[PDB]
């Protein structure tokens, strides 16, 4: 069946003999009398593309299915990842790239576009070297992917952290372009000049108990030029053993900690880093989006092809001495498995055995008892043919 | 195991198991109980460690005649044998202890 939710279709395949027939009404064959019996006459059905592999022992068999089952459903939850993190990426606020022409291509056919998609598909190989080549191969891609998911996240965690220093209230800043540098005097080598705020309620309360300093606390010049959000921020005087005291007596009415000693350079690493950190994640962005998506498109095509061999693997199983046979696609609108599937699937499995007839069927594992497994990889009760979920 | 091997081996196995004639006591709560007996032919080889790791879960007695079916003989006599020589022991013990 399928798995997504999107404005496109859902996929199966299903394993057919040839000495199967598609039994609804007497006097034909399979490939005949089946093309619009799934209801409708809108689908389109069609076969599997994908001779023999060589093989030496049934025990074999069966350990290179286990053991590709299990990287192909990892291999799933890798994709399901990737999705994931490209929403995150958030190329569009809905899901983007996506149903779109696969590979530039329209997307309907672009799976039963399979007429040997070959990149290193080639006979040559044999059982065990694709395994190990597959896997290896979704390995390396996905741990690419991994490490791009990476950059993003301590990229994204070190931008959000500049970026609360440029947002919320005053005394969470931090001071490179709201103030400017010249009201510090350093004309004289005594006086020490810090820049503290206090709140509007006294802003100029602090103009009566200001005068017990020591020498040359210049009058008649201090003031407030700027106001964070609405408090104030003003001019003191005091000299180099007058910094301390001040603060304590200061504090001694609950002024916040907050004071920015100032040098030019301060401000000018601010914004270089600012603006480094800011062109960083765009870059990152912009060109992760399209590496991303690259390595998906690229990657769909094996991904499905090992669930092909899968199938394969059950057919060279269940009916054995010809390899393959018409090992069916099929193609209709979603939505309707529902009375799509029953009647024709409980028929080719009613051919499929000649000993047992109950109501309950499926695939299920639940840990209960030697009942309810249902596969040939793992126990089963009543399960003739082989189909998955296939969607992109 | 009847329907399971049926798949999962294909059915690959020519499945025989009969019904037990007057079945006898169970040992792990020790009750009575019922049993069939299924017989397995192979020529694939590791499907038998398949065999073992599934059917240990229940009970693996593990057993097999001599397919040359003459070793039939001594399978019988040595250890008929024996439970010709275990039936004394039972009556020596408990007449001992119970006098």
């Amino acid at each position: 069946m399928a798995t997504a939710l999107y404005t496109a279709n859902d996929f199966i395949l299903i394993s057919l003999p040839q000495n199967a027939q598609p039994v609804t009404a007497p006097g034909s064959k399979t490939d005949s009398w089946f093309n619009e019996t799934l209801i409708g006459g809108r689908a389109f059905v069609s076969d599997f593309k994908i001779p023999e592999f060589k093989i030496g022992s049934l025990d074999t068999l069966i350990v290179e299915s286990e053991e590709l089952s299990k990287v192909d459903n990892q291999i799933g939850a890798s994709i399901g990842k990737i999705i994931e993190i490209l929403q995150g990426l958030n190329e569009t606020s809905t899901n983007a790239y996506r149903t779109l022409p696969i590979n530039n291509m329209p997307v309907p056919e672009y799976l039963e576009n399979f007429q040997w998609q070959t990149r290193k598909f080639k006979l040559d190989k044999s059982i065990k070297d694709l395994i190990t080549l597959i896997s290896n191969e979704s390995s390396q891609l996905d741990a690419d992917v991994r490490a791009t998911y990476a950059n993003y996240n301590s990229a994204k965690t070190n931008l959000a952290a500049a970026e609360r220093k440029k947002t919320g209230d005053l005394s969470v800043r931090s001071l490179h372009d709201i103030v400017k540098p010249e009201d510090f005097v350093l004309n004289s080598e005594h006086l020490t000049t810090v820049l503290v705020a206090v709140p509007k309620s006294l802003k100029s309360d602090f103009e009566k108990s200001y005068e017990t300093l020591s020498k040359n606390v210049v009058p008649a010049s201090a003031s407030v030029i700027a106001e964070d959000a609405e408090y104030v921020l003003f001019n003191v005087h005091l000299f180099k053993k007058n910094v301390q005291e001040f603060t304590t007596a200061a504090r001694e009415k609950k002024f916040i900690p907050r004071e920015f000693n100032y040098s030019e350079e301060l401000i000018d690493q601010l914004k270089k880093e600012h603006d480094s950190a800011a062109s960083l994640e765009q870059s990152l962005r912009v060109q992760l989006v399209r590496l991303a998506k690259t390595a998906y498109v690229d990657v769909f095509i094996n991904w499905f092809h090992i669930k092909a061999l899968r199938v394969y693997v059950e057919s060279v199983l269940r009916y054995g001495l010809p390899p393959h046979f018409n090992i069916k696609i099929i193609a209709v609108p979603p939505k309707n498995l529902s009375k799509c599937k029953s009647e024709l699937i409980d028929a080719f499995g009613f051919l499929g055995g000649n000993a047992f007839m109950k109501d309950k069927k499926g695939k299920i594992n639940k840990q209960d008892t030697s009942l309810h497994q249902y596969a040939s990889l793992v126990d089963t009760e009543y399960e003739p043919f082989v189909m998955y979920i296939i969607n992109l | 195991l009847e329907q399971i091997l049926w798949r999962v081996l294909r059915g690959n196995l020519f499945f025989k198991t009969v019904e037990i004639e007057q079945p006898v006591y169970d040992v792990k709560t020790r009750e009575y109980k019922h049993k069939n007996a299924f017989i397995v032919f192979s020529h694939g080889d590791l499907i038998i460690k398949r065999i073992r790791k599934i059917a240990e879960s229940l009970d693996a007695n593990l057993y097999d005649v001599d397919s040359s079916n003459e070793g039939r003989s001594q399978q019988l006599a040595k250890v008929n044998k024996n439970l010709s020589d275990l039936y004394t022991v039972l009556k020596t013990t408990s007449t001992t202890l119970e006098s």
